[PDB]
């Protein structure tokens, strides 16, 4: 009865204000994937200036 | 049990946009770390071996 | 993951050896570079003493998926903290109506002792009044 | 020692310098972190008055040494919390049936007293009438 | 609760309202009588801020003795984000040996 | 509360200064101590740089509908078992790169053995060629 009491308390919480958090963290992540898309192409930009004064 | 099901499912079916939204953050979220990871040590390994 | 000073996502973090804050290159130069300060603990500090991300771990472990430690550490002491201060406040009520209830037990005690000689008043007027 | 906005054995106990009770760094972190305020005596508070104890707790159980179970603590503090909820519950009920009953005591007192008003005139009447009768 | 030293035990637990915490009479009485400071934090206290119960009654409303949970929790945290510390060094010594 | 080498709520926390959480007394006061590092990151620390605040941190993310049964059973089943997994993960993954290593030192010293016998083949019989037109 009090764990049901509880639940009900954090669900009146819970559904009485809302969420934006996925959303939030959702474009945070974004930006984190940015962040990694950004690295991965200076490591390759290196990779292949190394290449290329290797090659010549 | 009538009660409690009534709550847990009626917040259980405004949960659906925590759930999908949550879990396209962790799904991205795991890709870029997953990726991240494998491609920051790939990248390391590459540049040590050039 | 968000800047305090700047409430956005930096792109590159930063923080200074003085306490633990996240604060832009861009939030700790000009700021730093205004007064040195720390960003959180206003503990001294210098702009070039923060530490840039060093590309070392850029992945960082996944997130918690699932439960967490931090939500089931978190959410129990404020689940005790909610409940218990329920049991607070059921225990300083319990308390008032102790109080009203003995002080209300006394005052039954003694206007049920002042009833009933009232009433054996009443009944010795009566009866001795009306006894011729 | 047992907190009356936590009970749990505190990890770093708090209180906020107003009225001297035992409160928990959590109770106040979020309590105060809703709205300011001192849970014990309702008195204004800022963030400094939650503190971090001192010595926190010595626990030598800490190195569970192969036991490994966190369900007996972790579902021990929820039968506390759940019995103190109870318990809570069966306080307020008792509160009610106090107050139910120095309300009918009360009611009782004062329809006495007005009964015992109004037997002291219908005497006073019916004693005047009744002896003005043969006269 | 039940401790080892620490000015913890069931018995007079007496909170100053500067640093919070559930002390002993006698404990803060003698140590907060020849130099005013708390055992660990030394947050500045003196004798008359000290209570006794809590609220109210006599004896003392004795809490539930420490099953360490969070305690459990530091111990398996700093242990086990430790091996994972020291297996990520590892993991990346196998990438460099890999390479 | 939240913290990467914690998860929960410490008594004295440390943070590095290239990485910024949370961190226990021992394990960043001894792990920093025999080797000065940041034990979340990896990174190059030292243990005066260590950042000093008072419950200073950020948050992490937690679904609905949350109790004790899920939290107690599945978060100490499922810690537990990510946790037990992460370490045979690695000791497999480090005993299979320890034997892939061996296998690839054996194919470095012999390769650099073939490379030499052939070299100095490759060298003779040019010189041969070269000494052999007179």
């Amino acid at each position: 009865l009090e764990h049901q009491a509880v639940r009900i308390e954090n669900l009146e919480l819970m559904s009485q204000h809302g969420c934006n958090a996925w959303k939030v963290y959702n474009e945070n992540l974004v930006h984190m994937i940015e962040h990694a898309q950004k690295e991965l192409q200076k490591l390759r930009k290196h990779i292949q200036d190394l290449n290329w004064q290797r090659k010549n | 049990m009538t009660t409690e099901a009534k709550r847990a499912a009626k917040m259980e079916k405004k949960m659906k946009i925590l759930l999908g939204g949550y879990q396209s953050r962790a799904m991205g979220l795991m890709k870029q770390l997953n990726d991240l990871w494998d491609q920051i040590e790939q990248a390391h390994l590459e540049l040590r071996t050039f | 993951l968000i800047c305090s000073i700047s409430n956005e996502v930096p792109e590159h973090p930063c923080v200074s050896p003085v306490s633990n804050h996240v604060y832009e290159r861009r939030l700790i130069e000009k700021y730093i570079a205004e007064n040195g300060t720390d960003p959180i603990n206003n503990q001294p500090l210098s702009e070039e003493q923060l530490i840039d991300i060093k590309v070392a771990h850029p992945i960082r472990p996944k997130p918690p998926s699932a439960t967490s430690i931090p939500a089931i550490l978190k959410a129990l002491q404020d689940e005790w903290d909610a409940v218990m201060l329920h049991s607070f406040t059921l225990r300083q009520q319990l308390q008032t109506t102790r109080q009203e209830l003995s002080h209300a037990l006394y005052q039954h005690d003694a206007a049920c002792r002042v009833i009933a000689r009232l009433t054996k008043e009443v009944t010795a007027a009566r009866e001795a009044l009306a006894t011729l």
